[PDB]
């Protein structure tokens, strides 16, 4: 095997946010929700478009457990079970293949956190609006 | 569709159809690929599928196809090859012995077809198994004749044998029945002299690289039981230590027979074979020196690069060396001659430690412990190895891992982070790196001082500072604390932390400033012998700690509280006094500030600062004192309690305050964390909540209860509720750590107890299954063991409350539930030990759920659960004993002696629970004994069931043996009364006991096992 | 891109396929199903060598459920054995597994995994874990649940099988994402509680 340089398509994007997180699915089929992923979640900025995307990846693998755009229309809501979380609904996630819905819960290390998360995501989602 | 074909019998089975099966198997995907694996399953499962063998063998163009039918026919030779008509049999081993001349006579199937001959070797191997020698006599002899016949041919007889050793010698016990493998062991020990002479002459004279390789590896089988003639008074050791070192191909194999040569123990009066040994070794070496390596190679780099099978050889190497080493070094030490070849297998030994790679780094570890630990202990021998040690103590020093205690780690990004998970791992392998290095340090603590100091010079003058490098050094300075004179230690430890200090001000920035802080703090924490003598500097090093506390870094401010923690533990009696030149003992200064100190801690850090000064505290013996000092540290807890309390008990919905909650929750934490260090002597405070706090968890119940019915049960997984179900196991906690600790049981009994379980007991019965805490069973079981025999009736009370339902909760299933089934047990134990009159009063109906759920503790596999059954059961029936011939146990033994024998012999017998299989056995022995002893008074049979006066004996043996004949309707009655015979001669005889219940194990997986094989034990009673 | 076939094998219960679906999707499985006969699952991962591909056979540690048994080896190029180290048996089971399978695969790289080292209560420590030294398996402690170490089996499997020491894993492309009846989805999702609030 030879050394392949190919690459993250993260490079043409701004850092606007990082926090760590950790990322559930909503599975409808069982009646339960499922871990997708722990990492750094990212909002990235498209320096072409000014498009805003969150980019999740899991620690030691750096596998990809969310991409999507952060949509004006998508609205954070509380979880019964915590204080430190969101649920959204998400219409098109590229994580794993061809983009698929659903619903996300993210949890973070404090209430702190995941109130910072929810004021970038709907600054986001200002920027994602107005252009 | 079309692939299910081969599932009817009724046809003939289509072997083009079997091998697109087979090959959809193991070359196909997806849904394809795992309908064929079903189909294959149920083909080879198929009772009737091993007639089907011999078609397969001929005509199937797959080599797959062929394996699964020799594991369709491995299967009938292990477990119906009895039942087998003669005419089968004879058939079988033809046709397997043909197949395999076949392939060794095809050169390009015996090259390309390897994992076919290799089933095909063990499927004779099998055979062998069931008929050899007594019906084979001619296999060994013939075989010998055969290796003639082919160079194939005789490769593979290698692997026969190989295979044939493995199976007797190396995993029968347990597969066979004691008597079968003994059998084995004796028809192969008494052939092996025509083996070895085969083997060694194919060895002398052999050609064909893999008749060679193929040979070698038979023979590290047979080192494993062959007489110790065959290797020392053969010329066996000189070819393996010369020539078949020399060649790559017999390198690795020829390595691991000499480790296992080389790890045996000699006889020490005989100086030929010690002579034997010291060569063998000395050729081995030179071997390596000339052909693969010089002594000063750099492993490391040959380790990290990888070619070919270096790593594999560098791992043997070692395991070679270190085998050899800690069994004969003794050898080398003495002769002069010798010196040199020791001190070259000791360098590559240092070589090979400097590899990066942890597991081969354990291994030399091991070594380098057992060697220092002899230099330390055994008169003359740390000189020879003066210069080994050297270059040792370098290795370990630049390999320090990190302590347990040091709280900060680099991420993978270059940042300085909190560590998320403890490395069980890695702290072990620090405290062996410990180990070695304090050993080294005894042996020259010069040398380890200048190399120490030497270091550190560079870290500060910047030469080689990094992260690494200062880590490393610190952590190996403050390893061997201990080692060094007191007067040696002091100048060591003032050079070291005021140059740690100089380097906390060169070194700006968030991640240096946590790294140096790590280093200082696991510096100081490790020498209190230094502080204590010291007081100008233990308070330095205390006051730097509180500043730790303000930085930002939470790993830096969670190690300064653990470091306070750890000093104070060694150096209390120093904050206690008062000091020469300061006003008032530190103590008092510390509890006065402790608002100033921990404003910038969490919740969690500031209850270890207050279980800090509880440490301290306690090491004031005047009763008077200490109780004032334990007032002036529980201020600020016991004010924001009274008001707590009062604004609570005014206003109950303030409990659904957030905020409430959490600073209820947080005093209660505060008074857990001082108890904790404080045991005994927290009494006078725990006095002082007591009423209000058990008031507390009545008001926090009927909150949690009411939530529940106007929110359902998903309420408990809610902030609110789970908040206030933590001020609930918050309090369990603290009383169960001061029964824990308490010295006066009294005052436990007369003032806590009852106040205790009429707060506790109704509310948990009460409470829906889900909102039950499992830490209410906890509390109670510390309560029942430190004070259980002072309170009979209480101990009657907690059993009433909590035992009909908690068994409710636990007995549909064997997930649910899982904290209160552990606890339960917990319990049910200690009950059963301390205060076995409480089952005595239950209503014999409960008494029957007490079994019955005894019994069900044994069917778990939850590891805690069946062993806790198991020993109750044991006690039970000991207990039971215990009492008179009374009508107590003589009901008892009527009701409930035949529900415990069957219910034991039924985990012991099916296939789930293996790991109970020692206490199953000491328990069945029991039960048996009060039949053997004459320990039960009365029939245990009923009136006319039975002739006269039958004895229970009698009795018992007619039970078992209609229980195991139904139970396992493929055993002859014979092999069934055998069994029953030896159990009952063997039950004061655990290990004979246990052998007898193995060979039962074997025996019922197969049909017409040998029911003389339970006479095993009669002949070594014998012999 | 390469394939190589993955055979892990050991006792039931020892977190063989929760160790899988970790890899796969990211979940943990709290519930314990036990496997029959085995079941294949592709794994990729990204290196500095390019994309690596597993076909992971995940067999059946019960031995009522052992299907084919040593038949799932045939072809295997590399191996994982699972231990629990929570449950001494399943490490007194480790030499059977090994020796069964090298029976059938007598040259390929192998790890030794003892799983659950997140638990309190260890039973099988790390001085009792030496079977891998004579058998140059490589040996992990790790934990399906808490992901310690999780990646270090595939990381070295994909080192020895490339043939390269310097293999990473790196990121994977992030490709561009694109641009009323979910609301019911939203609702029941919202009020069932995520697991694990108080571990977390
Ligand atoms: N605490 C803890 N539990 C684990 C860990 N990994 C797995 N488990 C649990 O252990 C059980 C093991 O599950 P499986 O992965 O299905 O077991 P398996 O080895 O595939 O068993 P078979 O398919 O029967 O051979 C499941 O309940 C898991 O939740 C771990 O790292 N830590
Ligand atoms: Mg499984």
């Amino acid at each position: 095997l030879e050394k392949v340089d190919v690459k993250t398509m993260e490079e043409d994007e701004e850092v606007l946010y990082k926090v760590r997180a950790k990322l559930f699915r909503f599975d409808a089929d069982a009646k339960e929700w499922k871990e997708r992923g722990t990492g750094d979640c990212k909002f990235l900025k498209n320096k072409k478009t000014n498009k805003v995307r969150i980019l999740m990846r899991r620690d030691k693998t750096l596998k990809i457990c969310a991409n999507h755009i952060i949509a004006p229309e998508y609205t954070l809501k509380p979880n019964v079970g915590s204080d430190r979380s969101w649920v959204y609904a998400c219409t098109a996630d590229i994580a794993e293949g061809e983009a698929e819905a659903f619903t996300f819960a993210i949890r973070f290390g404090s209430k702190e956190n995941a109130d910072k998360f929810k004021e970038e995501f709907e600054k986001a989602q200002e920027i994602n609006k107005k252009a | 569709g079309a692939m299910e074909g081969i599932l009817d019998f009724s046809n003939d089975l289509d072997i083009a159809l079997l091998d697109q099966v087979v090959s959809t198997f193991y070359q196909g995907s997806g849904v394809q690929q795992k309908q064929a694996q079903e189909i294959l399953t149920k083909f080879q499962d198929n009772p009737d599928a091993w007639q089907k063998a011999d078609q397969i063998l001929q005509f199937s163009t797959n080599p797959q196809s062929k394996f699964i039918a020799l594991s369709i026919l491995d299967k009938l030779i292990t477990r119906k090859w009895k039942l087998l008509p003669n005419d089968h049999r004879i058939g079988i081993r033809n046709f397997v012995v043909g197949m395999i001349i076949s392939m060794c006579q095809d050169d390009e199937v015996f090259k390309t077809q390897k994992n076919l001959i290799n089933k095909s070797d063990l499927t004779l191997v099998q055979i062998l198994k069931q008929e050899w020698p007594q019906n084979w006599p001619e296999f060994i002899p013939e075989l010998i004749g055969s290796s003639s016949s082919s160079v194939n041919v005789c490769e593979n007889n290698m692997i026969v044998l190989k295979l044939l050793s493995e199976e007797v010698f190396d995993f029968s016990a347990e597969q066979m029945t004691q008597a079968k493998a003994l059998h084995l062991k004796n028809s192969m020990s008494k052939e092996f002299e025509q083996i070895f002479k085969l083997c060694f002459q194919v060895l002398e004279q052999g050609s064909s690289s893999s008749l060679i390789v193929a040979t070698l590896e038979s023979l590290l089988r047979y080192l494993h039981w062959i007489p110790y003639r065959y290797i020392y008074e053969t010329n066996i050791l000189e070819l393996l230590s010369t020539k078949f070192m020399t060649s790559p191909d017999t390198r690795a194999i020829t390595l691991k027979c000499l480790t296992e040569v080389s790890n045996l123990k000699i006889p020490q009066d005989n100086d030929l074979i010690k002579r034997q040994t010291v060569l063998f070794f000395q050729n081995t070496l030179q071997q390596i020196a000339t052909s693969v390596m010089p002594v000063t190679a750099d492993l490391k780099a040959t380790y990290a690069n990888a070619n070919g099978n270096d790593q594999s050889f560098l791992q043997d190497l070692a395991m070679f060396l270190t085998t050899y080493l800690a069994r004969n070094r003794a050898l080398l030490e003495s002769d002069e001659s010798l010196r040199e070849l020791l001190l070259n297998a000791h360098q590559y030994l240092i070589q090979l430690s400097k590899i990066e790679e942890r597991e081969l780094f354990k291994t030399t570890l091991d070594y380098w412990h057992n060697l220092v630990a002899d230099l330390f202990y055994e008169p003359l021998k740390k000189h020879i190895y003066e210069e080994i040690c050297s270059q040792l103590r370098l290795v370990i020093i630049e390999n320090m891992v990190r302590p347990e205690e040091v709280l900060v780690v680099e991420n993978d990004e270059g940042e300085i982070v909190r560590e998320f998970v403890k490395e069980s791992d890695t702290i072990q392998l620090y405290k062996s790196e410990r180990e070695v290095l304090v050993y080294l340090t005894h042996l020259n603590v010069i040398d380890t001082e200048e190399i120490m100091i030497s270091k550190l010079a560079r870290q500060i003058d910047g030469s080689e500072w990094s992260w690494h490098n200062i880590n490393t050094l610190s952590w190996a300075i403050g390893s061997i604390s201990g080692t060094m004179s007191e007067d040696t230690e002091k100048r060591f430890v003032v050079t070291v932390i005021k140059d740690l200090l100089d380097l906390t001000v060169k070194k700006r920035g968030k991640d240096n400033k946590a790294v140096v802080a790590s280093d200082i703090m696991y510096v100081v924490g490790q020498y209190p012998r230094f502080l204590k003598a010291h007081w100008n500097f233990l308070r330095t090093v205390i006051l730097k700690l509180f500043e730790f506390m303000h930085e930002t870094h939470e790993g830096v401010q969670d190690m300064a509280c653990d470091t306070f923690i750890k000093i104070v533990q060694k150096c209390k009696y120093h904050f206690v006094i008062q000091q020469p030149r300061e006003s008032e003992p530190f103590i008092q200064t510390i509890i006065r500030d402790i608002q100033k100190t921990t404003a910038d801690l969490q919740p969690q850090q500031v209850h270890t600062f207050y279980k800090a000064c509880g440490i301290i505290i306690s090491e004031e013996r005047s009763v008077a004192e200490r109780n004032r000092l334990l007032s002036d540290l529980m201020q600020l807890p016991n004010m924001a309690w009274d008001t707590i309390v009062e604004q609570s008990t005014a206003n109950p919905t303030l409990l659904l305050d957030s905020e409430t909650v959490k600073i209820i929750a947080n005093i209660i934490k505060t008074n857990v964390a001082v108890c904790t260090s404080m045991g005994a002597d927290f009494y006078p405070q725990l006095g002082h909540i007591y009423y209000n706090m058990l008031q507390l968890y009545r008001a926090v119940s009927s909150m949690i209860s009411a939530q529940v019915a106007a929110e359902g049960l998903i309420a408990t997984k809610t902030p609110k509720v789970r908040g206030l179900r933590t001020i609930k196991k918050e309090i369990l906690k603290l009383v169960e750590t001061y029964i824990s600790k308490a010295r006066n049981l009294d005052d436990v009994v007369k003032v806590l107890v009852e106040p205790l379980l009429n707060a506790v007991l109704e509310d948990y019965m009460n409470n829906v299954p889900d909102a039950r805490d499992a830490e209410v069973l906890n509390c109670m079981t510390t309560v029942v063991e430190k004070v259980g025999h002072m309170i009979p009736q209480g101990v009657i009370l907690i059993l009433q409350s909590v035992f009909e339902c908690t068994l409710d909760m636990i007995n549909k299933d064997f997930t649910e539930y899982p904290e209160h089934r552990v606890e339960f047990y917990k319990l049910l134990k200690v009950i059963n030990e301390k205060s076995f009159a409480a089952f005595l009063e239950l209503p014999p109906a409960a008494f029957k759920l007490f079994v019955d759920a005894i019994c069900w503790a044994f069917k778990h596999n939850n590891r805690d659960v069946e062993v806790n059954g198991l020993q109750i059961a044991l006690d039970l029936v000991k207990n039971i004993e215990r009492m008179g011939n009374v009508p107590f146990a003589n009901e008892f033994h009527k009701n409930y002696f035949f529900i415990f024998v069957s219910e034991t012999f039924f985990v012991l017998t099916d296939s789930d629970h293996k790991s109970g299989f020692s206490k199953q056995a000491l328990l069945l022995m029991k039960l048996i004994s009060l039949v053997y002893d004459n320990k039960i008074s009365v029939p245990l049979y009923q009136e006319a069931e039975v002739p006269q006066g039958t004895s229970n004996q009698v009795y018992l043996s007619q039970y078992l043996a209609n229980m195991l004949s139904n139970a396992f309707p493929h055993l002859t009655s014979e092999q069934i009364a055998s069994f029953l015979s030896a159990l009952t001669k063997q039950y004061k005889d655990l290990v004979v006991f246990k052998g007898t219940l193995r060979d039962f194990l074997v025996q019922i997986k197969e049909v017409g096992g040998d029911p003389t094989d339970y006479l095993f034990a009669e002949d070594k009673e014998n012999a | 891109v390469p394939t190589f076939k993955l055979v892990l094998v050991g006792d039931g219960g020892t977190g063989k396929t929760t160790f899988v679906k970790r890899h796969l999707t990211g979940e943990f499985e709290k519930k314990y199903i036990a496997t029959i006969g085995v079941e294949v699952h592709p794994l990729s991962f990204y290196t500095n060598f390019g994309e690596i591909k597993f076909d992971v056979w995940d067999t059946a540690g019960l031995e009522k459920f052992g299907g084919l048994r040593d038949g799932y080896y045939i072809n295997a190029q590399c191996a994982i054995i699972m231990f629990d180290v929570t449950s001494r048996i399943t490490y007194k089971n480790v030499p059977n597994w090994h020796r069964d399978l090298v029976r059938v695969c007598e040259n390929i790289p192998i790890v030794l995994c003892g799983n659950k080292v997140d638990v309190k209560e260890r039973k099988v420590k790390a001085k009792t874990i030496t079977f891998h030294r004579k058998k140059n398996l490589q040996y992990y402690d790790i934990s399906a649940k808490s992901n310690y170490n999780f990646e270090k089996p595939f990381l070295w499997l994909a080192r020895k099988l490339a043939g390269n020491p310097q293999l990473e894993f790196v990121a994977s492309p992030a490709l561009a994402p694109p641009e009323q009846q979910y609301q019911q989805e939203m609702e029941q999702a919202t009020a069932l509680p995520l697991p694990d609030e108080d571990d977390a």
